[PDB]
């Protein structure tokens, strides 16, 4: 999600960027400003929510023990989906 | 947790109005010197001073001492103690003179005009720990607040 | 064979220190309090010497915490405040001592809790 | 102030001055300690430079990480110019050459290439501008380099009006061409300081009462030529160029008592006795003071 | 030109204070009464020599101590501080 | 158990009589003998009997330590002799250890072991350099790691980890100049301790 | 406008409701170009002409012991009395009470949040008066 | 409060080691000024001499006083035997350090510090 300031610099995904008064812009003159443009937020907003059917799921971020510590996520309240605190990862329970 | 009020609003250079009538940042130096000529050009009633709220000893002292050189005893706070009678000569008469812990050896307390829950909590919370621990006996005039 | 010495222990001048680092430093001789967040009290025992602190400003560069305080992670540790006093008056340090706080003794009761008569009594478990 | 140039530290290397400061002619004998007294207290400094990236080596320790900034220009590119100023607080000008070029006379170091700094410095917002003239620029000299420097003075004067302008004498030092110039070999000189002339400049970045005031610099005291180029060949143990250089060494220091000088911004003027053998030391082959004209 | 205000400092236990504490409790009502709008603002802080201090115009200040003082030889000492104009 | 430390009973035992062996013959030197739970023997003295134990456990037939494997300070300010001087022993005859200790604060000078060890001599310079302890009769007592006129002893506790100057090239004065230290990142200091106890069989009395 | 430090970034004293005495410690450095405030006015009297007495935190210090002993004896209750010599001069010159009730400026949780600068600058108190009030 | 001595017994007998080290620091300027190609005189030299030895003329203990002899000598040996480069002679005078500021005024510019 890089927009870019009025001045023309990019915005990182932390939300950085110098404003208009700023001296110390001048040290990207010649040179580039390294901006990640995956946005990480961007990405895990378009996983689909995974549908179970059980009040209590696990997650650990896939790849077994190549993911993150497995966490078990309730999916009691029915307002709004159970997420990974780990992976981001989105649940709901079926019906 | 008000500490995050610090991160905001805050006061970072001395300012001066200039000839638009705006406040502008400007040095030490030069807004030092506008005051100091200003209080050199003034005595007596003409100069005073009001204490805030969070304003610290050593600066209390440093400004009634300043405004005493130039004979200025208008010295004031925003909060207002009736200077009646001794006011302010004896200090058990503006003291909370049983301290916080001698709430817990008291047996009747008289709540005269205070929310003492917002205003001083952790001296309300030391009541509560006595009606609880010592079955203490509260009173109060006043609005009927929890 | 032994001499006689009867002038106050002063190191100052065979330290190295720079002369602004004791003169204009105020040292803190004090029992850390225990951190609020746990029970454990093994924390609370000794004493600590600890220095006033002083200016951190901004990397341009990066935006680390940058300083010139050589002594702004200087912390020492005594068995009595004593000792900490002793250390801080040779070296020439000026100092404030803060007395010990230990909690005071507490009288518990689980019987209270089901008082006949008295506000004790809990309302839940 | 805006928040990243306020002022933070001891005034060290790490510290953060506020001052940020493009230095044209940076690569030079001047530029050199200017850089030098930038860096030592923490400023941001640009430095367009015109030689290759090796020529410039010497100033890189010079700064703290990222506080020496590097930059091409040309002295003929107003759009090299406006990239290198647009960021900064003051801009100083100390390009110049002793000599004439096939590609660059006097007039185009000395007039244009000032003129075009200072107006693009204008135009960018720069709020500080300090150019280096000549204590004996004069628009009817015998010497094209002090006439030429008398007609710029004039143009950055009424392109940047609040500009200040420092008008040094000869200026001695190890990297000088005036007592290395004599020991490779009717007048009265009074010869500066370098460190002086470092020092002045740095001031008057400094100084608010600076902005729009004509300095000239000048050395403690003053000598007779004959007599300071006899003192040169005994410090140096040595046995006792250009038409328009040696118009320069003959004319006679100026003297100009309606101009302040360095006693007005806080630089002691260095004798020339105490730094003689610094600079004259290298010219021996493993003494008397001249006569001060008082 | 003349006073400004008086300060009394004392301790609450020290017998070097009690000439100071007998004048107090004794004599600084009627005082107060004949100077209502002079302060004579009174601290008392534990094993301190008793002192008095009188501001005159323009941050002047002056200190008498009271060590070991009677209470009539603290009147006379406030006495004098009130009839100079320093 | 494979994951504990098996202890040695009969290293312990010898040890600990040839402790009392040394504290019985040099009763005018040694304040206190004590080994510990991995078998190390450890004398400690009055600094007085430096030289006198020194030469014993050396010398004598029953002891033979022939060797310093080496000598060094420990800084504890909290003490009122803040320096414990450390020295090991090897006893090539016997197979075995020592460590003696003794103790000075900063003016009172030691006895230096040079007569004894000809390896004491640039370990003792290093304990001056290093801690500002003072040899006596130390053939020649100067700095040995620090730079030429650097000020203070770098391994005392309260000499700070990043010093008090820094060096950088000056091009004005063409050459190194030192000038008070500031860095681009200061040194995070970092709480580690946990507010419970690890080892009960180490608490000390209230 | 003359910037000050704030409480949590001056070694400063406080006297509680007790008349007990507490200190400050400096735990970060006053923002920008703010200076201690006690500084700031021993600046300007010497810039005035008038320079203050004391140049350095003890000697502010010093002065505070010379005007009331009591601030400088730090965590210590010291024990007010003569409430007799009071209550004589409260009876000398009557007053009438008003028929206004007592009514403190705080009467439920919304009124707690904001009641200074700080704590009205807070972002995380205005989001605690918008919780009770809606 | 009886204490082992280093080398003086007392003030008296600490007193003449450190007039006989200044001595010799005294005399040795001149050569340290050659030998090192120094841009400073021997004025200048032996002015410093001066200010390092008065800075500790307040010293009453003798110990004190035989431990800074004692570190006197060594800084003396380190410049006689050229262990000593130039830098490591000059850092005794500061030249890239710009004059801090003393008076109340000045600091309270600058910064937070006393
Ligand atoms: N030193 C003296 O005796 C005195 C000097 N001055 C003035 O001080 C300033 C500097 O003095 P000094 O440092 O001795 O001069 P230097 O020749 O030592 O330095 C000259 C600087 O100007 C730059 N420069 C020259 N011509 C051009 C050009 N055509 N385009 C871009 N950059 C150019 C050089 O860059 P490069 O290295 O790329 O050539 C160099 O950085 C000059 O203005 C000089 O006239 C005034 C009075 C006395
Ligand atoms: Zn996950």
């Amino acid at each position: 999600g890089v927009r870019t300031s009025p001045t023309g610099e990019k915005v990182t995904h932390t939300g950085q960027v110098y404003d208009d008064g700023d001296y110390r812009k001048v040290r990207f003159v010649g040179r580039q400003k390294e901006v990640n443009e995956n946005f990480a937020i961007d990405l895990i907003a378009e996983q689909p929510v995974s549908q179970v059917g059980s009040r209590v799921i696990s997650c650990d971020g896939g790849g077994g023990a190549l993911g993150h510590p497995r966490v078990y996520i309730n999916l009691d309240k029915e307002t709004k989906t159970g997420t990974c605190g780990y992976c981001g990862l989105q649940f709901r329970q079926q019906h | 947790f008000a500490y995050d009020g610090l991160k905001r609003q805050r006061l970072t250079e001395p300012m001066v109005r200039n000839e638009k009538g705006l406040l502008t940042h400007t040095t030490w130096e030069d807004a030092l010197s506008r005051v100091a000529g200003m209080l050199q050009s003034f005595q007596g009633n003409d100069v005073a001073a009001i204490a805030g709220g969070l304003v610290d000893a050593e600066a209390l002292i440093a400004l009634k001492d300043l405004l005493n050189r130039v004979d200025s005893d208008t010295l004031c706070t925003e909060e207002v103690f009736p200077t009646a009678g001794a006011g302010t000569d004896l200090r058990s008469n503006y003291l909370l003179n049983t301290t916080i812990a001698g709430v817990e050896e008291a047996d009747v307390v008289l709540l005269v005009g205070t929310n003492p829950r917002f205003e001083a909590p952790l001296f309300n919370a030391r009541i509560r720990k006595s009606w609880l621990h010592n079955d203490l006996k509260v009173a109060l005039i006043g609005s009927p607040v929890d | 064979q032994l001499i006689t010495v009867d002038e106050k222990l002063d190191i100052t001048t065979i330290t190295g220190v720079p002369e602004e680092h004791i003169k204009t430093r105020k040292a803190r001789i004090f029992v850390p309090a225990r951190n609020n967040m746990q029970s454990g009290v093994n924390n609370t025992k000794k004493w600590k010497m600890e220095f006033d602190t002083r200016e951190r400003w901004e990397n341009p560069l990066m935006g680390w915490a940058s300083t010139a305080d050589p002594l702004s992670n200087l912390v020492l540790t005594f068995s009595t405040k004593e000792d900490a006093v002793a250390f801080a008056e040779k070296n020439g340090w000026s100092y404030d001592v803060e007395e010990r706080k230990v909690p005071k003794p507490k009288s518990k009761s689980y019987g209270a809790n089901f008082s006949w008569n008295k506000r004790t009594r809990v309302s839940t478990k | 102030l805006h928040h990243a140039v306020i002022p933070h530290g001891k005034g060290g290397r790490s510290s953060v001055s506020g001052i940020v400061a493009t230095v044209f002619g940076a690569t030079g004998f001047l530029g050199r300690y200017v850089v030098n007294h930038l860096g030592r207290m923490g400023s941001q400094v640009i430095v367009p430079h015109r030689c290759e990236p090796y020529d410039t080596m010497h100033l890189r320790p010079m700064g703290d990480l990222g506080q020496i900034i590097f930059m091409d220009w040309n002295g003929r590119d107003k759009d090299s110019i406006r990239r290198a100023v647009e960021h900064s607080s003051v801009v100083i000008n100390l390009v110049g050459r002793e000599w004439e070029t096939q590609n660059f006379d006097f007039e185009d170091v000395f007039v244009k290439i000032p003129q075009a700094i200072a107006q693009v410095s204008k135009e960018a917002g720069v709020e500080k501008f300090i150019h280096i003239s000549h204590l004996n620029a004069d628009i009817k000299s015998s010497s094209k380099y002090l006439r030429s420097k008398a007609v710029g003075e004039k143009e950055v004067r009424e392109t940047f009006p609040e500009a200040t302008i420092i008008k040094p004498a000869e200026i001695f030092g190890r990297e000088d061409r005036f007592l290395n110039y004599f020991a490779n070999i009717k007048t009265v000189k009074q010869p500066v300081y370098i460190v002086d002339v470092t020092k002045g400049i740095i001031n008057a970045i400094k100084d608010p009462d600076a902005r729009g005031k004509t300095f000239a610099f000048v050395g403690p005291s003053r000598y007779l030529l004959f007599d300071l180029v006899q003192y040169v060949f005994a410090v140096a143990h040595r046995p006792f160029t250009t038409r328009d250089k040696v118009e320069r060494i003959h004319t006679t220091d100026k003297i100009l008592p309606h101009l302040p000088g360095l006693e007005d911004l806080g630089v002691e003027a260095t004798p020339l006795e105490l730094k003689a053998i610094e600079v004259l030391r290298r010219h021996r082959t493993y003494v008397q003071p001249a006569k001060t004209i008082p | 030109l003349g006073l400004r205000e008086i300060r009394i400092h004392l301790c609450q236990r020290s017998p070097g204070s009690q000439g100071v504490r007998d004048f107090i409790e004794k004599r600084y009502v009627e005082l107060k009464k004949a100077n209502p709008d002079l302060p004579i603002l009174i601290r008392e802080c534990s094993d301190v020599q008793p002192k008095l201090w009188a501001r005159y115009a323009f941050g002047q200040e002056k200190n008498v101590s009271l060590n070991n003082f009677s209470a009539d030889q603290v009147t006379r000492a406030l006495e004098n501080v009130l009839s100079s104009k320093a | 158990r494979p994951t504990v430390r098996p202890r040695n009973d009969v290293a312990h035992k010898q040890l600990s009589a040839f402790g009392e062996y040394v504290a019985e013959i040099l009763p005018k030197y040694v304040q206190q003998v004590q080994v510990s739970c991995f078998n190390e023997l450890e004398i400690c003295i009055h600094p007085d009997g430096v030289i006198p134990v020194l030469t014993f456990l050396r010398d004598h037939s029953n002891a033979q330590f022939k060797s310093l494997a080496d000598l060094t300070a420990v800084d504890i300010p909290t003490r009122q002799n803040r320096f414990e001087i450390v020295y090991n022993l090897l006893s090539l005859r016997f197979n075995s250890r020592i460590r003696v200790k003794t103790y000075t604060d900063e003016l009172t000078p030691i006895e230096s072991s040079v007569p004894v060890y000809k390896a004491a001599n640039w370990y003792e310079r290093e304990i001056w350099d290093m801690f500002g302890v003072f040899f006596a009769n130390h053939p020649d007592l100067r700095r040995i790691l620090t730079d030429y006129g650097f000020e203070g002893h770098p391994f005392r506790k309260d000499f700070p980890l990043s010093g008090y100057v820094e060096l950088r090239y000056d091009d004005e004065v063409k050459r190194v100049v030192a000038e008070p230290v500031e860095l681009a990142q200061e040194f995070r200091k970092f709480d580690l301790n946990s507010p419970w106890e690890a080892f009960p069989a180490y608490r000390q009395p209230p | 406008i003359l910037p000050g430090a704030a409480y949590t970034e001056k070694s400063a004293t406080y006297v509680n409701t007790e008349g007990r005495a507490q200190q400050t410690k400096v735990a970060v450095t006053p923002p920008g170009l703010a200076r201690e405030d006690w500084k700031i006015i021993r600046a300007l009297s010497e810039i005035a002409g008038m320079t203050l007495p004391y140049d350095t935190l003890d000697q502010v210090r010093n002065r505070l012991e010379e005007v009331s002993p009591n601030l400088v004896r730090y965590d210590d209750v010291e024990g007010a009395n003569y409430f007799q010599q009071a209550s004589e001069l409260s009876k000398l010159v009557n007053q009438q009470l008003l028929a206004d009730p007592l009514v403190p400026p705080q009467l439920t949780i919304k009124d707690f949040y904001m009641t200074d600068s700080i704590s009205r600058a807070s972002q995380t108190m205005a989001k605690c008066v918008k919780a009770v009030t809606e | 409060t009886s204490v082992k001595p280093i080398f003086s017994r007392d003030m008296n007998e600490a007193k003449r080691r450190v007039r006989e080290l200044y001595r010799a620091w005294y005399r040795e300027v001149p050569n340290t000024v050659h030998l090192f190609q120094l841009d400073i005189s021997v004025k200048q030299g032996r002015d410093k001499v001066r200010e390092m030895f008065k800075k500790n003329a307040h010293i009453t203990d003798p110990r004190v006083v035989d431990l800074l002899v004692i570190k006197g000598k060594m800084e003396l040996e380190e410049t006689i035997k050229v262990w000593k480069q130039r830098t490591h002679v000059m850092r005794f005078f500061h030249e890239t350090e710009a004059p801090r500021p003393k008076d109340f005024l000045s600091k309270f510019y600058v910064g937070h510090d006393p």
